[PDB]
RNA sequence: CGAGAGGUA
DNA sequence: TTACCTCTCG
């Protein structure tokens, strides 16, 4: 019903969607880093970790309405999904003039960054959820207030 | 192409006190400053006349009539050319009791106070500037402890120091006694700090740049045998950790920002336009005097007692000074966030007092409850009935309420036909509800549309557009079709009209809001307005059949329907003359190609005569067909309700059709 | 009501702005990869360019 | 040219997700990325960092120019992210004409000169070498701005050397009036250094940068950083993906290198000089993604067997891979990397203090005789002798006469180490200069070539 | 005007 | 949760 709805969008725990995420996303994040290197790991790692998630979330949340008759199209959740899942969380190893070690900063604006700057950047996906993602935004008057 | 570009941009920042100045002065023609109100009072005591230097006093603020002035006389505002802008006996401003909206006046406070926000936060603004721990900085300004070392800016001879020390039982006397008058002024200055004076000046002469460098070095040293330890020490590693990263952040925006940290703590405090604190005489509303009011005296009033304190009492020692420095701090603090460190600070019989901050937070806080929505004109609210006969663009209007709605624009007619000499002569005959005025209403309403709305407003079918038909009655009617979006029935519940004004508006209603241009759900593309119950139960009756084999028939048909029609019309005159009933079998002839859905079954017997014809027959159907195999006739067996839904249908079409040309 | 108010704050901010963004990048959508009933197959991509 | 950044960013989007006759070329690149670069009022860096990402992602129909390398330097610099300046430097000098632009007829804060002093200050002086050798063959002038410390003896020449901030000694005191009267006296303007409330940084050196100026390390303690790291990647493999290795013999010499490599930053050598890790090379990369070298959709859990699901479904794919190197096609990194630094000597030092001063010499600048005499008293903690006649030579060139006894402690080191003919040169062109050689110095120096004879 | 209470859909 | 209505009370 719909509580399930509202812990599956607001996400105060990877792990409590799904179990068999989180062992994928805790798994995949320490693997990677020996396989393959600074340029190429973060991001890589980050497009497999947005990927699964992208699936799950839109599943989980459309099979509990299907199951009461209700029929919604898939594009309108993958609006709101994108949301929950486009930003990245640089980590405490990484100061440098241009990036703080704790931050927001968006995927496709880091993945841009990381092909041109030697620096390393280093990040990790960060699900968020509906109520975190209004305070972090552009607009202070109204998306934040 | 080239976009049409527009930029605008907001800016929000802190202000300097030369600001808050500069929002509440002027100079008069006598060359004198207005702007401070000292005084506490509000109005008179039984006069009704603002007293002066008060909180609603009209130099300051501005007229509350607009051309009387203080003295009384009256000089026609709207002219400017030998009106003096203020009077000699009086500073007048004659224009306007708008003003007294937006006029601001300030407050000077002869004590540093200090701002809530910065230092409430747990990471808060102040501390992390300052990289001192937040109890000692919270003590000095909450109780008396003194600071030692207050500026870093300029050399001092004496050298202990130190932070904020309890004890100034270190001789002090001797050391006054010793120095000039005034010598130890300078000397204690640089050196012994209290309340937030101190906090300002060690704010004010801050090295940022410097600030930074420290804080990374730091930091980079910190992590030092990171990660390799109990529990309880890695927590701790990282909390500072952090502060450490918060910290610089903050001074890096300050270097670029134009905001100086200093104006945290504040020199003179700003005053709300008198008319936002109506503070109407409680004449019985008892609740009519603002809180706001209550608290702007408090603060008033010890700043007072301060000023003249000092004034009075220099020998007096800095205890009674000491005492009453809190007291200012706290009624300010109320004033800008009370409950932010969860005292009460209630009067017993009242509840505790609202500050600002409650005044702009939640649902009844101005941006929610003012900002997104306000109340309207040209609206008005009734309960709904069925209104079967209604088509789907029209609405039912009740004329007393669309008289009020239309109002303006039956004057306007009332005068253009000459029925009426003036706007009052007009208002007149709308009353005695003369029979014109009807004449006129509707003429006015015939082409302009109107808007409907439920209370929940779940989805955008919620509001929906309609063209207005004048009812008698007092309800409004709607089509039956067009419950379902609005998710209506008719058991009590109530909706709103409003009216469209300009054309711009009128526009869009006719042309993206009215259902025949709505007919699918957002959702899925899915059908919503749909035959709903007793239509469907009638649509069901029409097509639902006859008896077929025993419940027809009691004994075999071995041992042993007839009507043959030739155009659909004939049949549906038999259902009128009762010739027929509407479930009893006929035969209709067929010049069409076989569109009947109906299974895919071979016949049931096909007979075959010599000279060469054929008939086969199938359950629903006769073919006859002849040598050269060309299909002579074919009858369909149905029923006098299924030709008439297709005939419906059919000629709906064709009537749209011949309509258009 | 609560869930619909946040729901609307997300995503309110977006309107369709432009005719191509110049992606060359698409999802992929097998009947297999998940057990599909036709259905659903049907029902994803139904709207899609 | 406006002030406000964002105007120029809303033209470029119009364009950038346009149609094909719209499209961004490399002068509209330019363009936005001064906007943000000259900006004066908030961070504008992580902005013009995406902006160049998006302009490498279309490398096949643009290619840099000139302008570009020039402005990329600016930003780069003027935010103290000096690392990333350098790599850009490399393709301004390849260009013709390079220094000319990058120095705008000094109209925005002098990029060139900011540069330069920066790269001192972070002693990066093989660094500097390479670039101020690059001016040269432009023909462009020092420019004015570089300057002297409150301590005179600062100059780009003399900075990166150990001693920091510390008056050179010049046999005589100097004089601290004349100084005075120099700057400012009676009537004029002297910074007169006191601090004061307002944000303006004091030294007037910070002024250009938009936050402050790089913080000061020296050649010797930046080399042994530098050196720290590049054991730290070798470590730092170890840690990961170095447990297991190729040498049988590995077991017993795990212990020593993992005990070792620790104590480097606070046999076997061989195999630790065999140790590589290919950083920058996106092929070795690449052999690796490729791998040559409940009950709903979920990926599989082997890190390998994901890389497969995500090229059937799409997702990412070789063509991919690529960075600013590759797409800009620039082929003089790839050596660079690998090799390890080389360590700190008080003789690297003297053979790059000579070298820079003849540069600055040639083109146009004036160094101190503070200057000169730090060079000098470097050459002394190490013995150097040969550098002596060089450089004395070079302070009477600049017009500069040192005090006597810090040339007779020289000339007796020359004696002490059997360098007696360098000091009978010191004593001829002594005399040309016209300076009095000590005469008790003077005869001993004639004893000496007796005994040599 | 500030609180409280009873309803409606 | 939204909207709507009436009242009393200092
Ligand atoms: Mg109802």
């Amino acid at each position: 019903g719909l509580p399930k709805v509202e812990q599956v969008l607001e996400v105060r725990s990877v792990d409590s969607i799904s179990m068999n995420l989180e062992k994928r996303i805790e798994g995949w994040n320490k693997c990677i880093t020996r396989i393959l290197g600074i340029p190429w790991g973060f991001l890589i790692g980050a497009e497999l970790t947005i990927a699964q998630s992208r699936i799950s979330l839109v599943n989980k949340i459309q099979q509990v309405y299907r199951s009461q008759g209700v029929q919604i199209h898939n594009r309108h959740l993958e609006i709101i999904v994108r949301q929950i899942t486009s930003k990245v969380l640089v980590s405490e190893d990484g100061m440098s003039n241009v990036f703080s070690p704790g931050e927001l900063i968006g995927l496709l604006r880091a993945e841009r960054m990381g092909r041109a700057l030697e620096e390393a950047i280093c990040y990790r996906v960060v699900l968020l959820g509906i109520t975190r993602a209004s305070l972090n935004t552009q607009s202070f008057i109204s998306e934040a207030s | 192409m080239i976009d049409r570009y527009k930029h605008q941009q907001l800016r929000i920042g802190s202000v300097s006190p030369q600001q808050i100045s500069a929002w509440a002065t002027k100079i008069l023609p006598n060359g004198e400053i207005v702007g401070e109100v000292t005084k506490p009072y509000t109005f008179h005591y039984k006069t009704n006349k603002p007293e002066k230097d008060g909180l609603f006093c009209e130099r300051i603020f501005g007229p509350i009539k607009s051309g009387i002035c203080a003295c009384g006389n009256y000089r026609v505002i709207g002219d400017e050319k030998e009106d003096p802008k203020f009077c000699e006996q009086c500073g007048v401003e004659f224009v306007d009791s708008r003003i007294r909206r937006y006029q601001m006046g300030y407050i000077k406070l002869a004590c540093p106070v200090t701002h809530v926000w910065y230092l409430k936060r747990l990471p808060s603004y102040i501390a992390n500037l300052l990289d001192k721990p937040l109890k000692e900085l919270e003590g000095l300004v909450y109780c008396d402890f003194s600071f030692a070392r207050p500026i870093t800016k300029k050399p001092t001879f004496l050298r202990l120091r130190g932070l904020f020390e309890y004890e100034i039982q270190s001789w002090k006397y001797s050391i006054p006694l010793f120095f000039t008058t005034q010598g130890f002024d300078t000397f204690r200055n640089r050196e012994i700090s209290t309340g937030a004076g101190a906090i300002r000046e060690q704010l004010a002469d801050l090295d940022l740049r410097i600030i930074i460098e420290n804080s990374l070095v730091e930091w980079e040293e910190l992590g030092e045998e990171g990660h390799t330890g109990n529990e309880w020490e890695d927590r701790k590693v990282g909390r500072r950790k952090d502060f450490l990263v918060r910290r610089v952040e903050l001074a890096k925006h300050f270097i670029r920002t134009n905001i100086e940290p200093e104006w945290m703590v504040l020199c003179l405090l700003p005053v709300l336009p008198p008319e936002l604190r109506p503070i109407i005489q409680i004449d019985g509303g008892k609740l009519m005097s603002s809180d706001i009011n209550e608290l702007y005296r408090r603060v008033i009033y010890r700043n007072n007692t301060l000023t003249d304190l000092l004034t009075t009492s220099r020998s007096t020692p800095g205890e009674l000074v000491m005492c009453q420095e809190k007291l200012v701090q706290e009624a300010v603090d109320t004033l800008l966030d009370n409950g932010i460190r969860g005292q009460p600070m209630r009067d017993g019989h009242n509840k505790v007092y609202k500050s600002f901050s409650d005044v702009i937070e939640g649902k009844e806080g101005r941006f929610r409850e003012t900002l997104l929505g306000k109340r309207v004109d040209y609206s008005g609210r009734s309960v709904i009935v069925v209104g079967p006969s209604l088509s789907l663009h029209r609405c039912g209007l009740p004329r007393e309420i669309a008289i009020e709605l239309f109002q303006t624009f039956v004057i306007r007619g009332l005068i253009r036909q000459h029925l009426a000499s003036n706007i009052g002569v007009a208002k007149s005959k709308i009353r005695e509800k003369e029979p014109i005025v009807w004449e006129i209403l509707q003429e006015v309403m015939q082409g302009h549309p109107v808007l409907l709305n439920r209370a929940p407003t779940l989805h955008r079918l919620g509001i929906q557009a309609f063209q207005p038909v004048l009812v008698e009655g007092r309800a409004i009617c709607l089509h039956p079709l067009v419950c379902k979006g609005f998710n209506a029935d008719f058991d009590g519940d109530q909706m709103a009209v409003h009216v469209p004004l300009s054309l711009e508006a009128q526009v869009e209603a006719r042309l993206l809001m009215f259902s025949h241009m709505n007919l699918l759900s957002p959702a899925i593309g899915d059908p919503i307005s749909v035959p709903t119950q007793d239509m469907l139960i009638g649509l069901y009756v029409l097509t639902s059949g006859n008896h077929r084999g025993i419940c027809v028939n009691r004994y075999n048909p071995c041992n042993r329907k007839e009507p043959f029609f030739s155009n659909s019309y004939d049949a549906i005159g038999a259902y009128r003359q009762k010739r027929i009933n509407l479930d009893s079998p006929l035969w209709l002839r067929w010049r069409l190609d076989q569109r009947v859905i109906a299974s895919r079954e071979t016949p049931i017997e096909v007979h075959y005569e010599s000279l060469g014809t054929f008939y086969e027959i199938y359950g629903h159907y006769l073919i006859v067909r002849s040598l050269k195999k060309q299909i002579l006739f074919i009858y369909i067996r149905t029923t006098v309700g299924h030709i008439a839904l297709y005939r419906e249908i059919e000629e709906a079409i064709q009537g749209f059709s011949r309509a258009y040309s | 009501g609560y869930l619909t108010r946040r729901l609307v704050e997300v995503v309110q901010h977006i309107v369709v702005r432009r005719t191509d963004c110049g992606t060359a990048r698409g999802i992929s959508v097998s009947p297999r990869n998940g057990m599909m009933p036709e259905r659903i197959f049907i029902q994803t991509l139904i709207g899609r360019v | 040219t406006c002030g406000i950044p964002e105007i120029a960013f809303a033209t470029f989007e119009n364009m950038e997700y346009g149609e094909d006759h719209m499209k961004p070329d490399t002068e509209t690149y330019n363009w936005v990325i001064q906007a943000y670069t000259r900006a004066e009022s908030y961070d504008r860096v992580q902005d013009v960092a995406e902006l160049l990402g998006m302009m490498v992602e279309d490398h096949k129909r643009v290619q840099p120019n000139v302008r570009t390398y020039a402005l990329l330097v600016e930003c780069f610099t003027k935010y103290c992210v000096v690392r990333e300046a350098i790599r850009h430097f490399r393709g301004l000098k390849n260009f013709e004409g390079g220094t000319q632009v990058l120095y705008n007829d000094g109209k925005y804060g002098d990029p060139l000169s900011l540069y330069l002093r920066a790269l001192c200050r972070e002693g990066r002086i093989v660094e500097l070498l390479e670039a101020l050798e690059a001016m040269a063959k432009d023909n462009q002038p020092i420019p004015p701005r570089a300057m002297i410390l409150s301590r005179k003896y600062r100059t780009l020449v003399s900075s990166w050397i150990e001693p920091l901030q510390e008056e050179a000694e010049l046999g005589y005191e100097i004089d601290y009036i004349a100084r005075y009267v120099a700057e400012g006296g009676l009537t004029g303007d002297r910074k007169r250094w006191v601090p004061r409330r307002g944000k303006t940084p004091l030294d007037p050196d910070a002024e250009g940068f938009i936050y402050s100026n790089p913080r000061e390390t020296s050649f010797k303690q930046r080399c042994l950083e530098e050196w720290r790291l590049h054991h730290r990647k070798l470590l730092k493999t170890l840690h990961n993906e170095g447990p297991s290795i190729l040498g049988k013999i590995s077991e017993s010499d795990y212990i020593r290198l993992v005990e070792r490599l620790r104590k480097i930053i606070k046999e076997l050598d061989e195999l630790i000089s065999r140790i590589k890790l290919h950083e920058g090379n996106t092929e070795f990369w690449k052999r690796r993604f490729l791998g040559e070298g409940d009950d709903d959709d979920w990926f599989p859990l082997d890190i390998q067997e994901a890389f497969v699901e995500m090229r059937k479904r799409n997702i990412f794919d070789v063509s991919d891979m690529y960075t600013i190197t590759d797409a800009w096609g620039w082929t003089w990194e790839k050596e660079i990397k690998n090799k390890a630094p080389q360590r700190w000597s008080q003789e690297w030092e003297v053979e790059l203090g000579i070298k820079v001063m003849t540069k600055v010499i040639e083109l146009g600048g004036t160094p101190t005789i503070g200057d000169c005499a730090v060079i000098l008293r470097a050459a002394v903690r190490a013995p150097m002798p040969s550098a002596f006649l060089n450089i004395l030579q070079t302070t009477h060139s600049l017009g500069y006469v040192f005090g006597s006894p810090l040339y007779d402690e020289i000339i007796t080191l020359c004696l002490d180490l059997g360098e007696l003919d360098a000091a009978i040169a010191i004593v001829a062109d002594l005399e040309t200069s016209g300076i009095k050689v000590p005469d008790e110095t003077l005869d001993r120096v004639i004893s000496a070539r007796q005994s040599s004879d």
